[PDB]
């Protein structure tokens, strides 16, 4: 079984580099061209470049080769991506794949900003009026200042998953926020008790914020 | 590098229905063209290679073919999971990836599900006050928000955000955030979201008065 690890997601400051890594294993590492690509929101997918991990010889996407260098350690079965000068144009997500274009890593998240790691605060949304006698209440957690992305978002521990959209992050200075809803029958809330748990792994952070309703 | 046109580079077609990619290259590539769908959360995966050879697991529905340097790809029995974006991939040695085609599934039209909430006493002893509105599964997407305080309309502080479209009743939900200082939030009492959308001529309001 073919396996692709690549490393962790990665914060770097506007002018650093980057070095990703991408293990392999279920087969003759040696043998196959690695591919690096680009995922990113504003450019789609990119081919960053290959390399032929028995002699090292490498070709570039014109793109890149001024910044970007492909190299492997044949001994452990690990390619690498070093990337240098980065921008915010490079924030991105990165994958290593094996030619002929099957087996993929699962990418490396980078994002480049000077901003510091930082927790998210969470705050309930409650309405700001008593529910109808018999109607469908709409809930909320707002999720604000947290650095970097991403943060999950869960109700009740995963067992409110009926009507939850959690919208996209925007960076609102030079930190993420982000809402989640939740809608449940007017008989179970306030009776039971609907819980939103965010979890930030950049700050090791896990929240549980009870709504309740407001007065 | 070489080019891959993919084309038309967005689709909007019905559950059951049919749709057809076209990928051009700017000279013949020998058969060696592949096609990916790229969902949200999920890398890259390969659904056909070498022109027209599934990949395991990959239903009939999904077709790929042509020669030279002009390539197709089809799905045909539409499913609400389809949705995401594809790409064609010239994959023999030197890549080259086509531009993507996002495919929307069609469906009714759906008004939004309007609702407003005040700033938490949680914020609001921070200082901050966070005003939220959410636009919940309307179709089609194209929707404007508009703030009122007190009446007037209000432009700055506002954050929108959109979901892609929903891979299971195919609608659209967007989020509107006006965030304040405590200090202005107090000096107002009324604050309104308004709604626009297609399915009708008339907004849907939503609003709160701040001393309840
Ligand atoms: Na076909």
């Amino acid at each position: 079984q073919v396996k692709l690890e690549e490393s962790g997601p990665e914060l770097v400051k506007p002018g650093a580099s980057v070095k990703i890594s991408c293990k392999a294993s279920g087969y003759s590492f040696i043998g196959y061209y690695m591919h690096w690509v680009k995922q990113s929101h504003v450019k789609s997918l990119e081919w960053i470049g290959r390399i032929n991990p028995y002699n090292g010889a490498t070709r570039y996407n014109q793109n890149f080769q001024d910044r970007a260098t492909l190299t492997v350690d044949k001994s452990s079965s690990t390619a690498y991506m070093d990337f240098h000068s980065l921008t915010s144009e490079d924030s991105a997500v990165y994958y290593c794949v094996r030619w002929p274009g099957d087996y993929w890593g699962q990418g490396t998240s980078v994002t480049v900003s000077s901003a510091k790691t930082t927790p998210p605060s969470v705050y309930p949304l409650a309405p700001g009026s008593a529910a109808q006698t018999n109607s469908m209440v709409t809930l909320g957690c707002l999720v604000k200042g947290y650095f970097p992305e991403p943060v999950t978002v869960t109700w009740n521990s995963g067992s409110l998953s009926s009507g939850v959209h959690t919208f996209p992050a925007v960076l609102q200075s030079d930190l993420y926020t982000l809402s989640s809803s939740v809608t449940v029958p007017s008989s179970t809330w306030p009776s039971e008790t609907v819980t939103c748990n965010v979890a930030h792994p950049a700050s090791s952070t896990k929240v549980d914020k009870k709504i309740v309703p407001r007065d | 590098d070489i080019v891959m046109t993919q084309t038309p580079s967005s689709l909007s077609a019905s559950l059951g229905g049919k749709v057809t990619i076209t990928c051009k290259a700017s000279q013949k590539i020998n058969n060696y063209i592949a096609w990916y769908q790229l969902k949200p959360g999920k890398g890259p995966r390969q659904l056909i290679h070498y022109t027209s050879k599934l990949q395991p697991g990959i239903p009939s529905r999904f077709s790929g073919s042509g020669s030279g340097s002009d390539y197709s790809f089809s799905i045909s029995n539409l499913e609400p999971e389809d949705i995401g974006t594809y790409y064609c991939l010239r994959y023999e040695d030197l890549w080259t990836f086509g531009g993507g085609t996002k495919l929307e599934i069609k469906r009714a039209d759906a008004a939004p599900t309007v609702s407003i909430f005040p700033p938490s006493s949680e914020q609001l002893t921070s200082g901050g006050a966070s005003v939220v509105c959410f636009l919940n599964n309307f179709y089609p997407k194209d929707i404007n928000v508009k703030w009122k305080i007190d009446g007037s309309e209000r432009q700055n502080g506002v954050l929108n955000s959109w979901t892609d479209q929903d891979s299971k009743d195919s609608t659209y939900s967007m989020s509107s955030t006006l965030t304040l200082t405590k200090d202005e939030y107090e000096r107002h009492n009324s604050y309104t979201c308004e709604a626009t959308h297609k399915t009708s001529t008339s907004p849907i309001v939503k609003s709160f008065n701040r001393n309840e």
